């Protein structure tokens, strides 16, 4: 089992996609009933929801925010009656600290919905977060509750796909601040998935209605495997120790449009295209440190092992010299159509993530030096005295580049 | 005597297959079952011990463990494929025999030829890779218990231990190299 | 052309009992009267009989009446189910225990007393200790409610003595809910879902072989004898209902000593029965 | 069986709303009338009715009011005509001592009534009392019932639903002085809910007639076992002993339009629930005396113990350190729709409740010291010569507070 933290309006549209996803997956009516072809299914359902004496299943899913708008348009969405109301939380009335401020005068309710949540599942194994870190609402309220979190529950997996400020496009006038205090906090706390709108984009086009849908379809691949029971890699822990920051790549990222070209899709092409820096997601010798593929439909072992052997002979990737990839087979749903013959997915571990910080220290210091837009800092009581939590945040982040 | 080394599954078949599953035919079944769940359950247990190198993210020689943890790792979770790539290969040529001939005669042999395949395929019956891969199964019961046995750095004779095992595992690890330089070409391509 | 006719026969027979005779309304009867399942039937027989305390409450005047005065009290039942309770005894008592000795049997015609063993006499052997367990509910309801009266007088001598009632009464009121989980609910469970000819005598012959979760067996029985030195206290401490709170005060001293026993005694058998294991979840919760 | 006497427009309000939850519980027509599904009834209804020759069932009520106009509307409602004309008394043509002279006053009549009423119940077990401490009718006039009735009832029980009056708003002017007599007077006299406006309101909101009808869910909720009857807990002398002033919390308080979120609803979050300030209505390392929760619809014991053990692991709770909870199970009524899955109730007693009395004892000491609105108590007999009552009252609730 599993829980769901998303924050911010990019979290709440982040999580409404990664449920419709998940629900056009597992035959999930809209309103929470199981539709009658899937009625005798085999797929596990506890993973994500609960079922319901009414036969009703709830995503075990809870909505944060700092603004009721985005919240208030999801619960006039067709989807609107399966969220918990309980569950969901809005504040009764964009900054780092007043995020984090928030979270401390709100401690109480978040975690009695948490524990009761948590109470429902014998085997709960990690925490999934979704937020942006560039805004005021995600950053300061998922810094709040990692910390809180890793303190309250000292053995139970963080898992975050964190959103990056576009940096090419000059949004958040003051996001260097809360970007590397977020970072800190990551860092200090969170036990594993990197996003950038940028090179997100970028893929989209060579609203964030369609992005997102991107996004919550690399979530619901990377969570397939965990989803339906094969063999190997039965459970989180085992991905993360197979890896262990992140990078992912979808292969059959096409339009509905883009149906129309039917190429003959092996394994080997895939596995191959999931490699490029183009496929990619996110935008010095740097070289990788992990690669998982996991891989949806029929698939032949001995195809598997030719690709490997072909791949390593022809040296397209890069390797740490002081130390010694996977590749993962599932099953897709029986249920959404099968548009492609065999499917990819990539998530890395990559040296040059490295990179993105430097920009974004690159970007801190380049503000620290004339001491901009601190004037509203300085209001909440976290930097009401000083501003030592932002030296220690970006000495973390430095320490951090340097072992990279 | 460890209480895993007798453990075991077995199963009361009704009426009609009586004659198809015989207590030898449902011996040698038992007996995969006892060496699959071991390799299980020295992989649950070593990923375990992973779980908590990276949730132990705040000394020279304790950067050790992973530049063996990951050798010890590969040479496993790769050894535990081959094993969904004989079973759902094999398997899926038994069912195969079956909706094909009509005959009755040929489930009796394509069934017991798919359960000697599995014997020889996963080399449980060829005593010395068998002999050696054993010599790695239980080494990582040690090495994982010695990471959890404490919580600190490897300084009070655990450093004194640690080495211990490197020096039998490399020996181990291209000792079992030479071996396989018929079925292990399927093996042997995937670790290199 | 034999076994095609014994399914046939062995099918219309088992039939016969439940869709003619009611076999599944007797079962759910019974519980209702021996088990004591049916409140305001036991809370209103026990109650009687707990009023008078030799000669008296043995002769078929009183105790052949106090049942036909019981069922009427009911609120359930009154059918020709109800009837055929014999309320008679065993033994003629001489003259502070805790035994009151006396058997409360059905009965039942031909076509029934065929399957319904007349030994399975097993549920007067539970019966005796489930009325048993009623007079201490009763009995320190009694100090419960003769207290109540004395109240002015507010002392450290009062409040102290109070402390030992909520202290001794929580002990029974949670042995009693164990007895309400194993003998009525669960092995119900089973024996209900577990039915729907040779059968039906031992699957009955199963149900109630409930004298094992009853803490009614030798093997278990040391458990039980250390339960009697609890249940005498408590008898001692109705007598005494402050002139002598000294003598009282080593009695519940008593009370708290063997009580601190019962939990070791109980950990010891665990290593060589899970029934037992839910009990020690029952007397201990945050506490040692 | 019982009777219950409710004083004051608050205890007469309270007693409707009790009846019209009884009545809808055991399908008793408005008339006292039995609907026709509900003729072969196997629920007890001697404990709260007697049936009549007429085939109508009576509640074993009596009304009391030193104004009319409360009973008036009343009778008015479509429920008129199911009350007792007989029980029902009306005085003929705001103050504590006044409320006291005039019982002595009406000392006969009453009685008469109440001993009619006891004479035709074979098992009666104890009494019920509905009022208001600050008014001075319910508390003046529950005094004077309380004390003639123990004197009168030696061995027959006494449990009130005493509403406190409300102390963040600023309602009696001379609330003080009776609410500090009433108490007196239970402490003294009372075997055994209190109640606050405050708390109450505040849970209500996170009219009268909503109010009161959460506080007769809570009474009904209260007896429901006894109503029912099953294996233990067979009556209301054991749960006094079980637990022997409280204070009372429900979980499934929700309004009629609250029903969308049909949560799916275990044991252990109820349980969990009825834990939590939050939930107890009711407004030094203080802690608890004693735990009872009454569970009802479909419960399994495996489901408890692990909830009991889970709960007593987390050590959410505080008990004393000089003394060594109960969970107890009921059938719901088969008539009202079981919207909940299972429900729970709890009643307690715990130490905090002393700061209730410290309040109000500030209060009244914040006026002793003044000599205010002591002109009407003056005219009284009682105070007539002095107001030693006062002082002795003070003395008894601080050896009360003392003792906790």
């Amino acid at each position: 089992e599993i829980i769901t933290l998303q924050l911010g309006q990019c979290g709440n549209q982040i999580g409404f996609e990664f449920w419709k996803q998940l629900c056009a997956e597992h035959g999930i009516s809209p309103e929470g009933i199981v539709e009658e072809f899937a009625t005798e299914g085999t797929d596990r359902k506890d993973v994500f929801f609960y079922q319901a004496d009414d036969e009703h299943y709830i995503p075990r899913a809870v909505l944060l925010d700092l603004e009721p708008r985005v919240i208030h348009s999801i619960l006039n969405s067709p989807y609107a009656k399966l969220y918990n109301p309980e569950n969901i939380y809005l504040s009764e009335h964009n900054n780092w600290a007043s995020g984090f401020s928030q979270g401390e005068k709100i401690h109480e309710d978040i975690f009695d919905i948490i524990d009761r949540e948590a109470d429902g599942s014998d085997s709960l194994e990690g925490f999934v977060l979704c937020h942006s870190i560039a805004g005021g609402t995600g950053s300061g309220l998922g810094s709040y509750l990692l910390e809180r979190l890793n303190d309250r529950y000292p053995k139970k997996l963080v898992q975050t796909y964190s959103v990056f400020p576009n940096q090419d496009e000059m949004d958040v006038v003051v996001q260097p601040y809360n970007s590397l205090l977020t970072l800190k906090r990551l860092t200090q706390n969170a036990d594993c998935v990197v996003l950038d709108n940028t090179a997100l984009n970028r893929i989209a086009t060579d609203s964030f209605s369609q992005i997102n849908q991107l996004v919550s379809t690399i979530m619901s691949a990377s969570t397939t495997t965990l989803r339906y029971p094969g063999y190997m890699n039965n459970d989180l822990i085992g991905l993360i120790a197979s890896l262990i920051f992140l990078m992912t790549g979808y292969t059959p990222l096409t339009t509905d449009q883009s149906v129309a070209s039917v190429r003959k899709t092996t394994v080997l092409d895939v596995m191959r295209r999931l490699l490029q820096p183009k496929n990619v997601m996110v935008s010095t010798n740097h070289c990788y440190i992990a690669i998982l593929n996991i891989i949806q439909g029929e698939v032949d072992p001995t195809q598997v092992h030719k690709s490997l052997q072909r791949i390593r002979e022809r040296k397209l990737a890069n390797f740490i010299p002081w130390g010694p990839i996977q590749v993962a087979l599932s099953r897709k749903s029986p249920y959404l159509p099968s548009a492609h013959r065999v499917s990819g997915l990539m998530m890395a571990n990559h040296t040059s993530i490295s990179s993105l910080f430097e920009r974004t220290c690159r970007q801190y210091d380049k503000l620290r030096k004339r001491e901009a837009f601190l004037e509203q800092f300085r209001k909440e009581d976290m930097f009401k005295d000083n501003f030592d939590e932002m030296d220690t945040s970006r000495e973390i982040v430095q320490q951090l580049i340097d072992e990279y | 005597a460890s209480g895993w080394a007798a453990l075991g599954l077995s199963y009361k078949v009704q009426w009609p297959l009586h004659i198809l599953f015989t207590p030898a035919v449902l011996e040698k079944y038992n007996v995969v079952f006892k060496y699959l769940l071991s390799v299980r359950r020295v992989q649950a247990e070593l990923q375990h011990c992973w779980a908590l190198q990276m949730q132990r993210k705040h000394q020279t020689d304790a950067i050790k463990w992973r530049l063996r943890n990951h050798m010890a790792f590969l040479v496993d979770n790769l050894q535990y494929y081959l094993q969904v790539d004989v079973l759902e290969s094999q398997f899926s040529q038994l069912l195969h025999q079956i909706n094909s001939t009509r005959d009755f005669e040929s489930i009796r042999l394509a069934h017991d030829h798919f359960l000697s395949n599995l014997l020889a395929q996963s080399f449980i019956l060829l005593k010395p890779v068998f002999h050696c891969l054993n010599e790695i199964l239980d080494l990582c019961h040690s090495f994982c218990s010695l990471v959890s046995q404490n919580l600190g750095p490897l300084d009070e004779r655990g450093a004194a231990q640690l080495s211990i095992l490197v020096k039998g595992f490399s020996r181990q690890s291209s000792l079992l190299f030479k071996i396989l330089s018929n079925s292990d070409l399927a093996q042997l391509l995937l670790r290199l | 052309p034999l076994a095609a006719h014994i399914s046939l026969v062995n099918k219309a027979a088992v039939d016969y009992f439940f869709v003619e005779l009611h076999l599944e309304a007797h079962y759910e009867a019974l519980r209702h009267f021996l088990l004591m399942e049916d409140g305001e039937f036991a809370q209103s027989l026990s109650d009687l009989l707990f009023e008078k305390l030799p000669g008296e409450l043995l002769n078929p005047l009183v105790l052949n009446s106090v049942l036909s005065k019981a069922l009427q009290c009911s609120l359930h039942g009154d059918t020709p189910h109800a009837s055929n309770l014999s309320l008679a005894l065993k033994y003629l008592p001489e003259v502070p225990d805790v035994l009151s000795c006396l058997e409360l049997r059905y009965k039942v015609d031909w076509p029934l007393n065929i399957v319904i063993t007349e030994g399975c006499s097993k549920y007067s052997g539970v019966f005796s200790f489930l009325l048993q367990l009623k007079l201490m509910m009763w009995a320190l309801k009694d100090v419960c409610f003769h207290l109540k009266r004395t109240a002015m007088a507010g002392s450290v001598q009062f409040r102290q003595l109070q402390l030992f009632k909520h202290e001794m009464q929580h002990f029974v009121k949670v042995i009693q809910g164990y007895i309400a989980n194993q003998i009525l609910h669960v092995t119900w469970c089973e024996f209900r879902a577990r039915l729907a000819l040779e059968e039906i005598q031992r699957a009955h012959a199963e149900y109630l072989h409930a004298v094992f979760r009853g803490l009614l067996t030798e093997k278990a029985a040391p458990v039980m004898n250390v339960i009697h030195s609890i249940f005498s206290l408590v008898l001692k401490f109705r007598s005494q209902l402050h002139p002598n709170f000294a003598l009282m005060q080593q009695s519940y001293n008593t009370f708290k000593y063997y009580s601190h026993f019962l939990f070791k005694v109980v950990t010891k058998l665990v290593n060589r029965q899970p029934h037992l294991e839910d009990f020690l979840l029952r007397i201990n919760f945050n506490n040692y």
